[PDB]
């Protein structure tokens, strides 16, 4: 995790982490339709409102650990 | 909602955060939470690498009449 710093301060890019493997569903990646109560974005799309450009750097932390 | 709390939890980001609500600027930096914990293998893991853990081992039955007597 930090060669994600490291590469990204060499690039100047903005970096941020993002927490996958706890998931258990395909609704939070993706935001669910907006049709189902209480309808939000997936967390992806989520980091890229934090960021305030369009190339930041992204990192998916420790993938290899009902939806 | 752990970035709802994340947010919270550290005081730089709370500088001008504004709650869904009440949609203006506020500091709340000047909390310094202690939190306990029960469980700690469904923390997340980004919510453990950020705090210290200390263990509390027990009692024994000789401390708790002291306890008791004293307390
Ligand atoms: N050679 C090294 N140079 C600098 N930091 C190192 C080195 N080896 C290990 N570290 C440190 O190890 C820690 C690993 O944390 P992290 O990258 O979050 O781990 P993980 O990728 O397993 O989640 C970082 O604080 C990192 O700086």
């Amino acid at each position: 995790t930090s060669l994600g710093r490291s590469i990204a301060r060499s690039m100047n890019r903005k970096f941020h982490r993002i927490s996958l493997g706890g998931v258990r569903d395909e609704a939070e990646i993706r935001g669910h339709r907006r049709t189902y109560i209480g309808a939000m974005p997936g967390k992806l799309i989520h980091a890229m409102k934090q960021v305030g450009v369009i190339n930041p750097v992204i990192l998916l932390d420790e993938i290899d650990k009902r939806g | 909602p752990a970035s709802a709390m994340l947010e919270v939890l550290d005081p730089e980001q709370n500088n001008t955060f504004t709650d869904h609500y009440l949609d203006v600027p506020y500091d709340l930096s000047k909390v310094f939470f202690i939190t306990t914990a029960n469980t700690l293998q469904t923390i997340p893991r980004p919510l453990l690498d950020r705090m210290e853990v200390i263990e509390i081992p027990g009692y024994t039955n000789m401390e708790k009449q002291a306890i008791a007597r004293q307390y």
